[PDB]
């Protein structure tokens, strides 16, 4: 049911595997003939917690007939978040 | 009505959703499934307030408008440490760098 | 052009409803496929409009040209009003990818001349400079229509 | 009386031609900004009252004006000074407010162009 995503600084993030599959990179890493844990040496916890929030948002609001709220991003995390989204392919 | 949560203890963060009508005990059962510690060995918190097992999340102040997928509410977790519960301690995440000058209003 | 309004002259009442946190630019595609923007709608507001059968519309963020959805899709074409009932055009935010949402936020904080002063990888400069726009999107929607 | 009349003149040998730094600003800065505006499209050419089925348009609107005429005039050095050009933009807007009902979508587009026009015109250089 769940996967553990560990940030570069050692924080553990336990999310539903289905939610973490929102990332094309994580989906490929977990693919193939299981692995329940993924480390990210280059993504810090302030960024990885935000990526996990986006996974929840994507799964909740994709295909929903209820109006979608804005996914918020503070200016302080924007560049690092952009770099993580680009690597994770989500 | 779904409430989106971050159950945090030390450097562990569980992302999970639950109903407003669901109980604090039902949340402890989620934690036991992941972190392998029984409900009686857990203490759940909203800020510094210890939550009662039989209370529904809604009765604890966790609402849908304040526990969103994109901005989840935090539930503190404290595990049993021998004959006493450990002090509630949530390690904060890393800090972003100083905001670049080309991003300042 | 494949993406254009049909000159029907058959009136059709439409309700443009902005259910997004953005200011909406309703864009009417004329009889030659050209985008012809109409007055904006502030977030949470709506307005009746005298439109016509076969007229083709798309909805954009008025300040950045980010693509919006209408009735959970990209384009809107109203049918003839059955018994005077208006046709509803519900405009909402799409679930943008995290990378497109991050590009939107950086673009809103950084002037285009300062993109190359950001401590990000080279390929992220080209992505920031590739601003969303109606013409870019019309070619893609046309190439999807050819396939489907 | 449907047929559209001949458009406004944009060149006259008997009317004095003239170039100033204000008339260059009105073309390169004001007209250029308004021409590229998202709401410029109903104002870039004379109102085709026939094709658009606009009753009494040229009966009610005695001094028709559009941005194409102003642009061609600016380009031909038709105006004597900036005020002569500014009067033409005002007439284009006023024509819209007169003919169309207050609150129409065309009137909102004219109001956005006019608001922008006044801002640009507020920074008209002193004639030098
Ligand atoms: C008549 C009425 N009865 C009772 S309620 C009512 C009514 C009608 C419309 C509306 C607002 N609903 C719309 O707009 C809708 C939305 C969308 O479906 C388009 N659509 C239309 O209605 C269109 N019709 C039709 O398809 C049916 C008739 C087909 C005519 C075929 C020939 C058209 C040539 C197309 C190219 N030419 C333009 O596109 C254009 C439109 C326009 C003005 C100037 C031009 C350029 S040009 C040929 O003159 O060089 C214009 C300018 N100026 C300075 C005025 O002062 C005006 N006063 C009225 C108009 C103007 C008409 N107009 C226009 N109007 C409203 C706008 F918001 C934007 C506009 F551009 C247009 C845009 C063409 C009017 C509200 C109430």
């Amino acid at each position: 049911m769940y996967v553990k995503l560990i940030s570069s600084d050692g924080h553990e993030f336990i999310v539903k595997r289905e939610h973490a599959l929102t990332s094309g990179t994580i989906k490929a890493m977990l693919s193939g003939p299981e692995t329940n844990e993924v480390n990210f040496r280059e993504i810090p916890s302030h960024v990885l917690s935000k990526v996990c929030m986006y996974f929840t948002y994507k799964v909740r609001y994709t295909n929903s007939s209820t109006e979608i709220p804005e996914f918020p991003i503070a200016p302080e995390i924007a560049l690092e978040l952009l770099m993580a989204a680009n690597f994770l392919d989500c | 009505m779904d409430v989106f949560l971050m159950i945090r203890r030390h450097k562990t963060t569980i992302f999970t959703d639950a109903k407003e009508s669901s109980t604090v005990f039902e949340l402890k059962r989620i934690v036991e499934g992941i972190l392998k510690r029984p409900p009686d060995e857990q203490r759940l918190y909203k800020d510094d307030q210890l939550l009662d097992d039989g209370k529904t999340l809604g009765e604890c102040g966790f609402t849908s408008q304040t526990a969103r997928p994109q901005a989840p509410a935090t539930v503190g977790l404290a595990f049993r440490a021998d004959d006493t519960f450990e002090a509630l301690c949530i390690e904060p995440f890393s800090s972003p760098p100083e905001l670049p000058d080309v991003m300042k209003p | 052009p494949v993406l254009r309004s049909v000159n029907s002259r058959e009136p059709s009442q439409v309700i443009f409803c902005n259910r997004s946190p953005r200011v909406v630019l309703p864009v009417w595609l004329n009889f030659d496929g050209e985008p012809q923007p109409y007055p904006t709608l502030p977030p949470g507001t709506g307005r009746r409009i005298h439109s016509y059968r076969g007229h083709l519309w798309l909805f954009r963020d008025a300040g950045t040209h980010d693509g919006l959805l209408v009735n959970q899709t990209e384009l809107f074409v109203p049918s003839l009003n059955v018994d005077g009932q208006p046709i509803f055009a519900n405009i909402t935010l799409p679930v943008y990818t995290l990378k497109e949402r991050c590009l939107q936020v950086v673009r809103s904080l950084v002037k285009p001349e300062n993109y190359r002063r950001l401590d990000i990888v080279r390929s992220l400069y080209e992505d920031l400079e590739d601003h969303p726009n109606v013409q870019k999107d019309l070619e893609r929607l046309t190439q999807e229509r050819i396939a489907h | 009386s449907n047929a559209n009349p001949p458009p406004p003149e944009t060149s006259n040998p008997n009317k004095p031609k003239r170039q100033t730094n204000q008339l260059q600003y009105l073309l390169r800065v004001v007209l250029k900004t308004l021409w590229k505006h998202q709401f410029a499209w109903p104002f870039q050419q004379p109102v085709d009252a026939v094709k658009l089925n606009l009753p009494d348009y040229y009966k009610i609107i005695k001094t028709p004006m559009d941005m194409g005429t102003i642009k061609k005039r600016l380009e031909n050095n038709y105006y004597w000074n900036a005020q002569e050009c500014i009067q033409d933009f005002n007439t284009m807007f006023t024509n819209c407010y007169i003919y169309n009902k207050p609150g129409d979508d065309i009137v909102l587009m004219a109001e956005a162009l006019e608001k922008l026009f006044l801002q640009k015109i507020n920074e008209l250089p002193t004639e030098e």
